[PDB]
């Protein structure tokens, strides 16, 4: 356990700060006087500093017991070869660096085929968690995969891929026939809802926002992570206007890199 | 055991005893048993009088604190502790249960049978103690110097060697001369000597630490 | 640092000439305490020297 | 704030005294300079 | 003058964070090397902006040499594809009479 | 063992500071009365330097309860991080070979750069 | 010609800069038999890095061999038969662009024919 082993740090610092502060109380009163020209700038500062250091000792004493309340509670030769592997984890963090994703790219101008089973292995990696959502991969038309996604009791989404990249994505509710009369997945239709049609535009702006020229897996992973915030729809008020409805519209627009529900007017 | 270091300008360091008390000679520290003889080990670089902070010019602390080959790459400081920590606790071995009989300033004589030995601090290198006790006797202390007083310096290996120490010495030294020519297992003369095979060895397991004999 | 009303002196290795780390941080909580007393840069510089 | 009134009462009793800086010195100086350490170089 | 040298001086400083024999030094060390290294690089651009604007205005011929150079290299790659396209055009010929 | 031994040091420490400041206040009046002109027999002088034996040692017996615990929460946890002993004997020498290989590869790249 | 060499020097500076970020991108992928491939990859990368370093030193000397005329002549103040070739080939390449434009327009008609085929195929 480490909650007590790190909560002890404040108390073990506070007792030494008590020793140092009472030493200050002793020697500052033992320092005598430093007039610095006028006496009224000293003798009125005498009671000021005498209150200051004594009250510092007092507040240190006081904050000692609120930390004390929250806390609770071959022989040494082979011990040395144990923690070095644990500090090798820090050594892994030694060469990380904070440069991360950001680079200094210029223009990319000078002077392919992948199996659908690779797409299936891609979709199997992230479907394994988030059990409230489901993924149903299908290719009734060509090698391109379009997927049915159910979101608890809320949303039914068709997500069309092509050429291993993104093609389209249309979201509807939970009580509609997303299939056709023949039973195939619907391709060209409309969600028949003002809020859903409004947020499909946000989805189209988001798919053109996540731009990786080589790595579309993180593009679609960030897309579905963004979509995961939309299971909180009709349940969270807007962050700037307080109320849900802006002209009758609840907040939906999650901002880029900061996922919280907004409107177009609410930015 | 404790160390005091007091830095100062122009490369000056004041070296106190640490384990002493500055102020009380009637009273000391409970957990830090006092550490004598420290200044002599300082003065070669150059009772309760080692409690002074000793001026050094930031340069003998180099050779003292540096891990150096043992005269394992163990420092003259930590070797000297090992010479000390054997010297403290061998006494605490000898006084209990065996026969204790010695008369010297700091040297200790264990008056048992089979060439009772007397051990003092070595003068050329104080970092190791030196024991004084036919020709196969002397190899035992060099093995004791290299291994039982090995620079890991843990206490319980002395428990075996103190309890380790007649004709049993004759075979084991033949095994000891053999082992020195090329551990946790000693030898005994159930037979007359130690041949190349079938010796009545005396081992000691780490997890057991019991009197082990194999024949 | 205004909400601290303090200074957060960072003891740090610079240049390709060192061993494992900066290693001045044993006295880290102690060097901060002394400059509570003093607004004098030489007090910091000379203790290092 | 709690159990500090001897320290508060000592300074008001010892105020308007000409031996103030020496009375406090006499009653206090050996306690901190002995155990906690010597003065600086 | 010798601007590559102080540029490549910051190169081994970029290795100072990497090669040796509590985090705050690392964030500073990887920063000020890089920010001076982008400092030492962007000025070479402006130095190169100086050097070929010198060549741009002091003479008009190296402008039109490189203008011909880019269009000839466009002239080939234009021609490189069209009879490639034509050979390709010949490809779906027999692809389509398979029925 | 030390989990219940810590539970008595801290409440003893709080009152150790209390009796420390109480004997300090006992010394304060007795020593201020000597300085100015007024007479009072010291009797039980109750000198403070003995009482300081009680508190700092209780701050030290705290650390003996913590630092040994700092050892006690470490040694048993990482004793068997990586049941068959010879497999472990093989993987420790393999990993200590590879760690030195990457350690000298870092210096190999550094020496390829300069030096 | 020398302006092309200065452009080459600028692009090789960009090459070393991109080389630096690609080294930092590649090395950050490994922390503590898969290890051998990454180290061989980085060895080839640093070999190409050294080759690029020496070739930028070569082209830096090549661009620095010729400069007497200084800067501040460069600020634009308000106060032979190759040109015939340029003028004649500009409209030829424009005519080629238009000639392929009618062809791709015919292909546009073809693709507007073909997208209605699958539209009502069923
Ligand atoms: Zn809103």
């Amino acid at each position: 356990v480490s909650v007590n082993l790190e909560a002890f740090s404040q108390a073990i610092s506070a007792i030494q700060a008590l020793r140092s502060s009472v030493s200050r109380v002793f020697d500052c009163l033992k320092d005598g006087m430093r007039n610095k020209e006028t006496l009224e700038g000293r003798e009125k500062a005498f009671i000021a500093h005498f209150q200051d250091n004594l009250h510092s000792v007092n507040r240190d004493l006081n904050e000692l017991e609120r930390l004390s309340n929250l806390v609770g509670k071959l022989y040494s030769q082979l011990l040395q070869a144990y923690k070095w592997s644990n500090k090798l984890q820090y050594h892994a963090g030694l060469a990380s660096g904070l440069l991360n994703q950001q680079s200094l790219k210029r223009s990319a101008n000078q002077m392919l085929v992948l199996p659908p089973q690779y797409v299936d292995d891609v979709i199997s990696r992230i479907d394994r968690m988030f059990p409230e959502m489901s993924i149903h991969l299908s290719r009734p038309n060509g090698t391109s995969a379009m997927l049915l996604v159910t979101l608890g009791k809320v949303l039914k989404v068709i997500v069309v891929m092509r050429s291993l990249f993104i093609d389209r994505t249309i979201v509807k509710g939970y009580n509609e026939n997303v299939y056709t009369e023949d039973g195939k997945l619907d391709i060209w239709s409309k969600s028949n809802y003002q809020v859903f049609q409004k947020v499909t535009d946000h989805a189209t702006t988001a798919l053109l926002h996540y731009q990786l020229p080589q790595m579309p897996d993180v593009v679609v992973r960030s897309f579905m992570t963004w979509l995961r915030s939309y299971i909180k729809l009709f349940q969270a008020p807007c962050q700037r206007c307080g109320k849900f409805l802006q002209d009758g519209l609840p907040p939906t627009w999650r901002d880029f890199r900061t996922l919280e529900a907004f409107h177009d007017t609410c930015r | 055991y404790c160390i005091d270091i007091y830095c100062r300008s122009r490369g000056v360091v004041a070296i106190r005893d640490g384990a002493y008390s500055l102020f009380d000679n009637s009273k000391l520290v409970e957990g830090f048993y006092p550490a004598p003889g420290l200044k002599t080990f300082l003065n070669m670089f150059v009772s309760w009088a080692a409690s002074i902070p000793t001026i050094l010019t930031h340069s003998a602390l180099n050779i003292l604190l540096l891990p150096s080959p043992t005269p394992y790459l163990c420092s003259p400081l930590e070797r000297f502790l090992g010479s000390v920590i054997m010297r403290r606790h061998l006494q605490r071995i000898i006084q209990q249960e065996q026969l204790i009989n010695s008369n010297e300033p700091g040297v200790i004589m264990f008056k048992t049978d089979a060439l009772k030995c007397r051990v003092a601090l070595s003068p050329k290198t104080n970092q190791t103690l030196q024991l004084k006790v036919p020709d196969e006797l002397q190899v035992l202390e060099k093995f004791f110097e290299t291994r039982v007083a090995g620079p890991p310096f843990k206490a319980n290996t002395l428990i075996a060697f103190t309890k380790l120490l007649t004709h049993i010495l004759r075979d084991c030294v033949h095994i000891m001369k053999l082992e020195l020519f090329p551990n946790v297992q000693f030898c005994l003369t159930i037979p007359p000597s130690a041949p190349p095979i079938a010796p009545p060895g005396t081992p000691a397991v780490v997890l057991k630490s019991k009197m082990l004999f194999f024949l | 640092n205004s909400i601290h009303q303090k200074f957060h002196i960072s003891l740090g290795t610079v240049g390709p000439n060192s061993g494992c780390s900066n290693c001045h941080n044993t006295i880290l909580h102690q060097l901060q305490e002394m400059f509570n007393k003093t607004p004098n840069v030489v007090q910091l510089l000379q203790v290092l020297f | 704030q709690y159990l500090c009134q001897p320290l508060l009462d000592a300074v008001l009793a010892n105020i308007r005294s000409p031996v103030f800086n020496h009375s406090l010195y006499r009653t206090f100086v050996p306690a901190m300079t002995a155990i906690h350490g010597p003065p600086i170089t | 003058s010798t601007l590559v040298d102080e540029l490549e001086s910051s190169f081994e400083a970029c290795f100072a964070s990497l090669v040796s024999q509590d985090q705050e030094e690392i964030r500073t060390g990887v920063d000020q090397c890089i920010q001076k290294f982008l400092d030492i690089a962007r000025q070479t651009e402006c130095f190169f902006l100086q050097k070929r604007l010198q060549l741009s205005v002091q003479k008009p011929e190296q402008v039109i040499k490189e203008d011909v150079s880019e269009l000839r290299n466009e002239l080939q790659r234009k021609d490189a594809l069209v009879q490639k396209h034509l050979t390709k055009l010949r490809h779906w010929q027999q692809v389509l009479e398979d029925i | 063992d030390p989990v219940q031994r810590y539970k008595m040091l801290i409440p003893q420490l709080k009152e150790s500071l209390q009796t420390l400041m109480k004997v300090a206040a006992q010394n304060l009046i007795q020593n201020t009365n000597i300085d100015n002109g007024q007479k009072s027999s010291d009797g039980p002088i109750q000198r403070f330097d003995k009482c300081l034996e009680e508190f700092y040692a209780l701050c030290d017996q705290l650390e003996l309860c913590l630092r040994l615990a700092h050892e006690c929460l470490s040694q048993s946890c990482d004793s068997a991080k990586h049941l068959p002993y010879p497999q472990y004997l093989a993987v420790i020498k393999a990993q200590i070979s590879c760690a030195k290989d990457i350690h000298t590869a870092l210096l190999d790249c550094a020496n390829k750069v300069t030096g | 010609n020398t302006a092309s060499l200065c452009r080459i020097g600028q692009e090789t500076v960009q090459d070393i800069v991109y080389r630096t970020m690609e080294i930092f991108q590649l090395l950050r992928n490994m922390q503590l038999g898969t290890y051998q491939d990454r180290l061989t990859k980085l060895q080839d990368n640093l070999r190409q890095l050294s080759v690029l370093f020496r070739k930028l030193r070569l082209v830096y000397d090549k661009c620095n061999e010729n400069d007497p005329i200084p800067v501040e002549q460069l600020i634009p103040y308000v106060e032979s038969e190759e040109r015939r070739e340029i003028a004649e080939v500009n409209k030829k390449l424009k005519q080629k662009n238009q000639q392929l434009k009618q062809i791709m327009d015919q292909l546009r008609n073809l693709i507007w024919d073909i997208n209605a085929m699958l539209a009502m195929r069923n």
